[PDB]
């Protein structure tokens, strides 16, 4: 995530850390950023990291988590959670599939889920005690969020995870097997080719499965083989077939 | 679970059609079994005669119908939906006759009626007719034919079978009488449809409580069989 | 409710209660009063003001020389009914020049009206009709609802406040039968002024008279021709 | 009752289906049109040609008459259906008709078109609305405008689409009642709003002119630049 | 879901009902079809749920022309209505052109049919997927038809309970030099590791096209690739 | 509404399924008739660690569990 | 009981045709006055702006010599009730040569009206005056969505209705000239509904039964400027 | 609730529990009864009066079908009057086709199969009634055949329909129909009418009898009970 | 519900359904129409991907109208399939008619104009198609249109939709080229695209379908292309990139 992670330094790191620059330029300091790409991309990862540098606070609530059962609560769970980063220093704040509570609503109940986000987007836009308070967003599929947030005085920022690379299945793999019994022999970049769109948290699963296949012989070390099997209970999109592979949604 | 079963051309997640076994249910209809056997020149069903009442005319509250001089049908299902369906198989059997000169082969005619049990299925304009049917037939010189045909559209040829309150115990014990090795006479046939009715219901059957219709090689004609041979044959299976 | 937007819908209480709710925009239509004697029938209707500069609207319709109507119900329904009667009328004296019986066009208007109120999406015709007329077996006095059911009663009222008129007319219902054309009248014009309010009363505005009988075609009496017989009738004391 | 559909009313009354489909048509690009002394000229902005994109093949202007000339904006499907059905129409009028085709019959035509297939359950509206300029007002020219609840009124000057709340008030500031002298004048006033609404971009300006005597005329950018070099020299007075 | 209604679109533009439609399918009773070099081999599953049922007397091959075969994995019904409606468009292209309809052309007048079922807020599509073997001008064939109304060309495939065992099976088991005896036998081989319980004359049936002529193995062929062999 | 929720109650419990910290030693046990649905996340190599088939019993197994409970 | 009119309230009354009256109240007002010298109409155009061509909103119409009409309402379809009106007079009198009444023409257009839930869309959401001249008397006639219609002697509908109809009420008499009728509407039209009179907002038509010419009245407002 | 909407539909259970509604709406109506004697057949139906202001005799409940075929029907009246008009309609068709008068059970059977039919279709419902309908072959013998709102036609030798069904068909088992002829039959039924709630709650009431018989030519007509009134008299007899 | 029938607009105005078309559309096998002079061409590179898939017709993406005249595919199938027989049958009515060729521009508007009279109305479903036309007629000659599923029609010189379409017009648009932009030229490009847009190193031969129309004699011919020139220019392509990195 290099590019990735380098834009939000940028974006989220610089008017925190060095806020003098926003002082001497003026302008008012960058609110927030959108995150969007396949699930497992390590969104909440490069969050929660950049959250530990920059030395402030990560509060996190899934989208999921506002909606609730009742009116009048979302919007509740919205301005006391503001409250709860106001009164927690410099802080970003996270949520998680934000969409869930973003998306096509004029279809038509329904009104809890506007009167939340509404509520969310006017603690946003009134840059409520903004002093070092700042929020992170995440989506799966973009597509299915809606632009009310995206609209230019309100959050002000989108970063795009595409699934690794070959470059990024390498280190992935190389971090999530540091701790792992490896054993002479081992050709990693193979099984990384071997890996065709990965979305990165599968990459931890071919860790964890190879490391399952060792555990379940009793071995304490791991193998090209062990990884090599791992791979295809990795796989999992053999059972596409011919519904709507080449036909339909070809 | 609620949704692909208030319509029905509609498929579940797991593609059920909901709408299909659930007039399967009303093929239930506890009052008949429609037990249909076939033996070395005959074929021969016997329905179960459940009278609620005295009053009614006996000869009006039959299940059992023709529609060929060699074809015999019996029902179980909704008395009005059982009497649409085998109207439909006259004006079947009458179109078949003018068009081709002869009489309807029963493969063909369980053929149309699960054909047009298919095409209600297939097409939200009208209910499937919740009603289950057998046939009983000739066939030149190759044999003697029992067919069941189902509102799903399917059917079937069978050395026997029974569509009816004992499901599974009626089909088993058919399943029992022909896995083991027998021959099949005229009155051995009848004998297995009558013990299979009387062991699954267990009830003492005086004569009055069930209808058999029949047809044989030597006598190709289709008949109901009157209640003196049916109770020679109770008391032949009694003694 | 769950078994109330449709007549095709049954209720558990085996009713139709859409058809009941027709019963009932019938019943907001104002009070019509219909009685038969041995010499005339007449209908007589309670045309409903709307203000002191405009028509009170006509409740009784004219379609046959012998066959005459009065309405409680939505205009519409009421009037191409109406229309229909035209039709069927004329071609009848076309067929065989024969003024219809009153009986048989009332079971054809039953027979049309079920059409509707057993097929989906199609409202049944929400008004109430009280037809009189004189043919070769009787003078004829008839009810038709939106149940598509008709009845034939000597003496019936149909429409809002309409108890007390219909109390009124079971009481002279012993006179009506060898009464006369005047005593008919004046007994309906009382039947409808049984339905008012206490400050309303029978006024040349809100009534209207269809009279049929078997030595006159059946004519309908509006303005002017109302003041005769309002005059020498008998006024309401407290 | 909510408004949810196309023939229902809300309890004021109003269809807002219609209402939709004028906002429909508030979401498409400007388009402004007028009549003068003699002749009528248009200009259509927002062209936004992108590379690849030959801007001559989509033909934000059609000539459908002998003459008559205006496309529609909004959504362009409908846009160039109503241009099939203008086509046909003015086509079989002339062909029909003792006198051709005159500009109030076919902008009637389009509103009653409209108005017709809005006036029924799942037939989606044209949510589309144009601006027609015509000649044979007995050798006279005049405007009108067509909106999507199939209606059609007339005008001297016009304007609909993103400018129309802008635009309109810019006529209302200038549109002189001085009939104007040098119809090249009106064509420089026009052309002033036509890039003044786009950013004064200079390259979409699309325009086309008729005399109300002549057929379907138009107008190059570099010939249209003329006039906009001139409305700059009238603008650059005020020192 | 949007399943309730065939003529709408998904937000995702996924028009779900027919995916329900596919997930019947495969639910149903397993076939396989396999090209070989010279002859196209389809084999289905054919066991009676009790000794009641006649295996002599159902078929579910089926010769739509005497070079062209169907198998299918569905709901009967609908084979049946789709059986009837290829025999009858067959049938109108011999009689318009005088010359048998080839595999191809047969094939995609099908997918039509089965494409016409897919519209309109009253229906359902059918509920089946097929194997179409067929001989023409020479050249074996060997199509799929499923219920969206594409259709699809193959060496080799299967679907019904445990296809993607049957994928796996000819992707490893099979070439296209296949002679007909060896393909057979791999057909029969696909249908026993999808299958589940026993496998006889009684259980099996299939239908060879070779470019002479096609035909339905009789249960005793049937047999004689399904018993002591393999 | 009610499919929303559904599908958010089914992602919460596979945010729940990887977000559980750890040095704890909690297991999650899943239980299902079919099988053959079941979305290929619950699957994955992640959170999967075992899949196990629970039949019917056979004969030798009906044996056993008539004789233990007899 | 809200996606049509097929569907009964508890009292019966159709929850689809009470907001086609709404609709009416929507619109212009519009005012109309029988008098036994001639029957007048008279409409507010709303002219959005004077761009327009004043007389391009058709809110007052002439569907023949003798008959002319105003509406209240959505008024795209009220024009095609106006077509309806002028083809029904046209063929009546092709046919007959004799007048077409002006209540037999206020029933032809209920009978089209009566077109929704009765053979085999939605009610028309538009209200209409009518004001002819026959040969039996001088008549002005109003018409609703419901496909109903009553004869009145001084009528409004439309938005304001409520207001404008109690003035009306409150001016009017059985002998009235059609000058001072016309010029108490006029009064009654600048007090309530907008503002003072001028030529590219109000509309006027009258007939009288000598007179089947211009029905209408037109470019000759500047007495009534001055003199109002 | 349930899938218990329409008559399209198998609901829960699959019996629909629409027609069933339809059944209920049967019983609200009240009694008519149907007998068959050794060479007739004979209907005895009770009808509510509107009040005093109704005419005497009016929106009777006995129809005809045809010159020989005889209609007693419970449930919706006006159902039961569009029913009777299919059914002349019927009779009429196979008059006019075969050349001779329709046997009772095809006429039964077909419209019979008119109900059914309206019982499948989404747009439409189950007929609201329930009826028996009555004749007599000089050639054979008489006939009887009685259609519920499902379509199920039967033939009985006594049966009844309305708010009694079961009360009324315990009033009947008893008569001696086997060999008792018409005579006394319409005695008889008057009686039995009376005896199930004559006016115990519900006021007033018209009787009404219908007949097809041998002795009455076998063709179909009121009986003339202005005749001396005798079974009037034995129904108001029934009152202990 | 709004988006649950194609007849009812947003409170905006804009019209869910055909968006989710577009969405859908999204999801096709990636497939461009190039920029070229004194020829045209339509690379399609089949989605397909299964070893035991036969692709017996060597063409299951570029359907061939006529001699002068082939059409692409991106979206659903059936109603592809469907929309394809349909452009035939206009085609040949057109020529049936006049026995002349017909206009690119005449054909692109019929279809578009039945596809959104199908639209509109209701209880039917808008096709999910979006396709590329290229074409030689008498008024334009050397023409490409694309067609979305709403019936609209536009003229693109270069143009791909599918998956990706984003990324590929962006290039397209990055290193654009004109004038001496002949055939060959765009066969480089159309490669460069297809490497760019889709994950696979080496590009295989069996997954693309490429098409192009030149005018021979006057009378056109239109060629799918075999496998030896698909292999022969991806090669060429891959040795060119292995050419820029010579550079360095
Ligand atoms: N580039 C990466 N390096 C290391 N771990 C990663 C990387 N990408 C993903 N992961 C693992 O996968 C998970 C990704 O979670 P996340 O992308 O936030 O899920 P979601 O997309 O549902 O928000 C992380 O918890 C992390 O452990």
């Amino acid at each position: 995530l290099d590019k990735q992670i380098k834009e939000i330094k940028e974006v989220i790191e610089l008017p925190v850390k060095h806020p003098e620059l926003f002082e001497a330029l003026g302008i008012a300091q960058p609110k927030g950023v959108l995150l969007y790409g396949p699930p497992g991309t390590g969104k909440t990862l490069l969050a929660r990291a950049v959250a530990h540098h920059t030395d402030c606070t990560f509060i996190r609530v899934s989208g999921s988590e506002l909606v609730q059962k009742f009116i009048g609560e979302g919007a509740r769970m919205v301005r006391e959670l503001f409250v709860m980063a106001r009164e927690h220093a410099p802080s970003i704040i996270f949520m998680d599939e934000i969409d869930s509570i973003g998306s096509s609503r004029l279809e038509g109940g329904d009104s809890e889920v506007q009167r939340t986000m509404l509520e969310l987007l006017n603690q946003l836009d009134g840059f409520e005690a903004t002093k070092n308070i700042k929020v992170i967003m995440a989506t799966n599929r973009i597509d299915i969020l809606d632009s009310a947030l995206l609209r230019p005085g309100r959050i002000d920022r989108k970063i795009e995870f595409p699934p690794p690379n070959e470059e990024a299945r390498l280190d992935i793999l190389k971090i999530h097997s540091r701790k792992m019994n490896l054993t002479r022999g081992i050709n990693l970049r193979k099984i990384a080719e071997l890996m065709p769109g990965a979305s990165g948290a599968e990459v931890k699963g071919v860790c964890t499965e190879a490391g399952m296949y060792a555990l379940r012989e009793r071995r304490v070390h791991v193998t090209q083989e062990d990884f090599e099997m791992a791979v295809a209970k990795v796989m999992q999109k053999d059972s596409e077939k011919n519904m709507s592979i080449k036909k339909l949604w070809k | 679970s609620a949704g692909f079963d208030r319509h029905i051309t509609i498929f579940s997640p797991e593609g059920r059609l909901y709408q299909v076994e659930y007039a399967f249910k009303a093929i239930n209809q506890g009052g008949l079994t429609s037990v249909a056997v076939r033996g070395k020149d005959c074929a021969v069903i016997v329905t179960q005669k459940k009278v609620p009442d005295k009053l009614l005319d006996s000869s009006t509250v039959t299940h059992l119908f023709k529609i060929t001089e060699n074809i015999g049908c019996v029902m179980t299902g909704m008395t009005a939906d059982s009497r649409s369906q085998v109207q439909r198989a006259r004006y079947e059997a009458a179109n078949w006759k003018y068009k081709y000169g002869y009489e309807i082969p029963v493969d063909m005619l369980c053929k149309r009626i699960a054909d047009i049990s298919q095409v209600y299925t297939q097409n939200a304009e009208m209910r499937p007719l919740g009603c289950c049917m057998i046939l009983i037939g000739i066939d030149e010189e190759q044999g003697p034919q029992v067919y069941k045909c189902d509102p799903a559209g399917y059917y079937c040829g069978f050395k026997a079978t029974a569509a009816g309150v004992k499901q599974t115990e009626s089909t088993s014990f058919l399943e029992k009488k022909v896995k083991k090795k027998f021959d099949w006479t005229f009155e051995q046939t009848v004998e297995t449809a009558i013990t299979c009715l009387s062991t699954v219901l267990s009830i003492d059957f005086k004569p009055s409580e069930i209808e058999v219709g029949v047809v044989t090689v030597e006598n190709p004609k289709f008949r109901i069989l009157t209640e003196a041979e049916i109770d020679a044959h109770l008391v032949a299976l009694a003694e | 409710n769950q078994y109330d937007n449709d007549v095709t819908v049954w209720s558990p209480q085996g009713r139709i209660h859409q058809i009941e709710y027709a019963m009932e925009a019938v019943k907001q239509g104002s009070a019509t009063v219909g009685l038969k004697s041995k010499t005339h029938a007449v209908l007589v209707a309670l045309k409903r003001a709307q203000s002191e500069l405009a028509a009170h609207q006509k409740k009784i319709l004219h379609v046959d020389n012998h066959i005459g109507i009065s309405i409680a119900g939505l205009t519409a329904d009421a009037r191409l009914l109406c229309n229909f009667m035209r039709q069927e009328c004329l071609d009848s004296r076309f067929v065989f020049d024969r003024p219809l019986p009153v009986s048989r066009l009332v079971s054809l208007i039953g027979s049309k009206t079920q059409i509707p109120t057993q097929r989906y999406g199609r409202r049944p015709y929400g008004v109430g009709l009280l037809i009189a007329g004189y043919d070769d077996m009787g003078p004829h006095i008839f009810q038709t609802c939106p149940s598509a059911n008709y009845f034939d009663c000597r003496a019936m009222s149909i429409g809002a406040r309409s108890q007390s008129a219909r109390t009124y007319l079971e009481r002279h219902m012993s006179e009506f039968m060898e009464c006369n054309l005047n005593e008919l009248v004046k007994h309906g014009l009382r039947a409808l002024r049984e339905t008012l309010p206490a400050e309303q009363d029978l006024t040349t505005k809100n009534v209207s008279i269809g009279i049929v009988g078997k030595d006159l075609e059946f004519t309908i009496y509006d303005d002017d021709d109302v003041s005769p017989f309002l005059e020498g009738l008998e006024e309401r004391p407290q | 009752s909510y408004d949810r559909a196309i023939t229902v009313f809300s309890p004021d009354g109003h269809l807002f289906q219609v209402e939709y489909a004028q906002e429909a048509v508030k979401k498409g690009s400007t388009a402004v049109g007028v009549r003068g002394r003699d002749i009528v000229v248009l200009g259509v902005e927002k062209k936004s040609v992108a590379k690849l994109q030959d801007e001559r093949t989509v033909r934000k202007i059609c000539a459908l008459d002998d003459n008559v000339c205006m496309a529609f904006a909004g959504l362009t499907a409908d846009a160039r259906i109503v241009i099939n059905r203008a086509r046909v129409e003015c086509q079989s009028h002339r062909l029909t008709v003792e006198d051709p085709v005159t500009v109030e019959y076919i902008t009637r035509y389009i509103a009653s078109l409209k108005q017709r297939y809005t006036q029924s359950n799942g037939r989606r509206p044209f949510g589309i609305s144009a601006l027609i300029v015509g000649f044979d007002f007995d050798g006279t020219p005049r405007l009108y405008q067509t909106d999507p609840s199939g209606t059609y009124h007339a005008w001297k000057a016009n304007a609909i689409g993103r400018g129309a709340k802008s635009v309109r008030e810019f006529l209302e500031k200038n549109y002189t009642d001085e009939a104007i002298e040098t119809d090249d004048l009106t064509i420089k006033l026009v052309i002033k709003a036509l890039l003044e609404v786009v950013q004064s971009g200079g390259k979409n300006i699309e325009l086309a002119v008729m005399r109300r005597d002549q057929s379907l005329k138009i107008l190059n950018p570099e010939e249209i630049e003329k006039y906009v070099a001139e409305i700059e020299k009238e603008k650059e007075e005020n020192e | 879901g949007y399943s309730f209604s065939l003529t709408t679109f998904s937000p995702s533009g996924k028009l779900v009902q027919i995916e329900y439609a596919l997930a019947a399918v495969a639910g149903g009773a397993p076939s396989v079809g396999i090209k070989a070099a010279n002859g196209v081999v389809l084999a289905t599953e054919k066991k009676q749920k009790s000794i009641l049922y006649d295996e002599r007397s159902v078929h579910k091959v089926e010769p739509i022309t005497k070079h062209i075969g169907l198998v299918y994995s569905g709901m009967g019904p609908d084979y049946r209505v789709l059986v009837h409606r290829a025999r009858k468009l067959a049938q109108q292209y011999y009689l318009v052109y005088q010359e048998p309809i080839p595999t191809a052309q047969l094939v995609q007048r099908v997918a039509s049919v089965m494409q016409e079922y897919t519209q309109s807020g009253g229906v359902r599509p059918f509920g089946v997927s097929l194997l179409i073997c067929g001989w023409n001008e020479g050249r074996p064939y060997l199509f799929q038809s499923d219920p969206s109304g594409a259709y699809f060309a193959w060496k080799a495939t299967a679907h019904g309970k445990n296809y993607v065992n049957g994928k796996t099976f000819l992707e490893k088991r099979y070439n296209e030099d296949l002679e007909l005896e060896d393909a057979i036998h791999t057909a029969i081989l696909t249908l026993k590791e999808s299958f589940e319980g026993q496998m006889t004359e009684d259980n099996i049936e299939v239908g060879i096209c070779n470019e002479a002529g096609f035909r339905r193995l009789t249960p005793t062929e049937v047999k004689d690739y399904l018993a002591a062999i393999a | 509404g009610a499919d929303r929720e559904v599908q958010r109650i089914l992602l919460e419990l596979l945010n729940q399924m990887d977000g559980f910290d750890q040095n704890v030693n909690v297991k999650v046990i899943m239980a299902t008739n079919r099988a053959d649905t079941l979305d290929p996340a619950l699957l994955r190599p992640g959170r999967l660690d075992r899949k196990i088939e629970f039949p019917l019993p056979d004969r030798r197994q009906k044996r056993l569990i008539f004789s233990t409970i007899t | 009981y809200d996606r049509g009119v097929n569907t009964f309230s508890p009292e019966g009354r159709l929850f689809q045709v009470e907001y086609a009256i709404e609709a009416i109240k929507l619109g212009s007002t519009a005012i109309g006055i029988q008098t036994s010298e001639g029957v007048c109409l008279a409409v507010e155009k709303r002219i959005t702006s004077p761009l327009m061509e004043p007389s391009s909103i058709e809110k007052i119409v002439e569907i023949d010599a003798h008959i002319g009409c105003a509406m209240s309402g959505l008024i795209a379809d009220a024009k095609t009730l106006i077509d309806k009106a002028r083809v029904e007079t046209q063929n009546h009198w092709f046919t007959y040569n004799e007048t077409m009444t002006v209540e037999s023409v206020t029933q032809a257009v209920s009978n089209l009206a009566l077109q929704f839930g009765e053979e085999d869309s939605r009610p028309f959401g538009v209200a209409l005056l009518f004001g002819g001249v026959d040969e039996k008397g001088p008549q002005l006639f109003h018409m609703d969505p419901s496909g109903t219609f009553v004869q009145c002697d001084a009528r409004a509908i439309g938005s304001a209705s409520e207001g404008a109809q109690s003035s009306l009420q409150e001016v009017y008499h059985k002998s009235m000239t059609l000058k001072e009728a016309i010029k108490s509407s006029l009064i009654i039209l600048k007090q309530v509904m907008e503002e003072k009179l001028n030529a590219t907002n109000i509309e006027l038509a009258t007939v009288q039964p000598g007179q089947n010419f211009h029905m209408f009245t037109k470019e000759e407002l500047e007495e009534v400027i001055k003199d109002i | 609730t349930g899938y218990d909407l329409s008559a399209s539909t198998f609901s829960p259970d699959g019996r629909v529990f629409q027609v069933e509604y339809a059944m209920k709406a049967v019983e609200n109506s009240s009694t008519a009864i149907g007998i068959r004697c050794k060479d007739g057949v004979v209907f005895g139906v009770e009808k509510l009066v509107l009040s005093k202001l109704y005419e005497e005799g009016s929106n009777k409940r006995l129809f005809n079908v045809d010159r020989h075929v005889g209609m007693a029907v419970a449930g919706l009246l006006a159902d039961a009057r569009s029913l009777a008009d299919i059914a002349r309609e019927e009779a009429s068709n196979f008059r006019s086709n075969f050349g001779y008068n329709i046997p009772l059970k095809h006429l039964a059977d077909r419209v019979a199969m008119y109900v059914h039919a309206y019982t499948l279709y989404s747009a439409v419902r189950p007929f609201g009634c329930s009826f028996m309908l009555g004749s007599y072959s000089v050639n054979d013998g008489a006939q009887l055949y009685m259609i519920d709102p499902s379509g199920v036609s039967y033939g009985y030798w006594g049966c009844a329909i309305g708010k009694a069904r079961q009360a009324a068909k315990t009033e009947i088992e008893k008569l001696q129909m086997k060999e008792m002829t018409c005579r006394d039959i319409v005695k008889e039924v008057a009686k039995i009418i009376y005896i199930v709630h004559d006016e115990v709650k519900d006021k007033a009431f018209e009787l009404e009898l219908s007949w097809v018989g041998e002795l009455t030519n076998g063709r179909h007509e009121i009986v003339p009970k202005d005749i001396r009134e005798e079974a009037e008299k034995y129904a108001k007899e029934s009152l202990k | 519900r709004y988006d649950s029938r194609t007849t009812i607009f947003s409170p905006e105005g804009r019209l869910y359904q055909v968006e989710y078309a577009m969405e859908a559309i999204g999801h096709a096998g990636t497939c461009l129409g190039i920029l070229a002079n004194d020829g045209v061409l339509l690379a399609a590179e089949r989605r397909n991907i299964h070893k035991l898939l036969d692709e017996v017709f060597f063409s299951e993406k570029i359907y061939k109208l006529n001699e002068d005249m082939a059409c692409s595919v991106a979206g659903i199938t059936s109603d592809a399939n469907v929309l394809t027989n349909e452009l035939r049958l206009i085609a040949q009515r057109y020529l049936l008619q006049y026995q002349e060729p017909i206009p690119c521009e005449q054909l692109v508007t019929a279809l578009c104009d039945i596809k959104q009279a199908y639209t509109q109305f209701g209880g039917k479903r808008p096709f999910g198609v979006s396709l590329l036309y290229i074409g030689w007629d008498k008024h334009y000659g050397f023409q490409l249109y694309q067609s979305d599923p709403s019936g609209n029609y536009g003229g693109w010189k270069a143009t791909c939709i599918g998956n990706n379409s984003a990324a590929a017009v962006s290039m397209l648009k990055q290193d654009y080229k004109e004038g001496e932009m002949t055939l060959k030229s765009a066969l480089a490009l159309a490669i460069k695209v297809l490497n760019k847009t889709m994950d696979v190193s080496k590009l295989s031969a069996e997954k693309v379908e490429i098409a192009t129309l030149t005018r021979e004699n006057g009378k056109t011919v239109i060629r799918v292309l075999k496998q030896k020139e698909v292999e022969q220019l991806i090669k060429k392509h891959e040795e060119e990139e292995a050419k820029a990195e010579r550079e360095k």
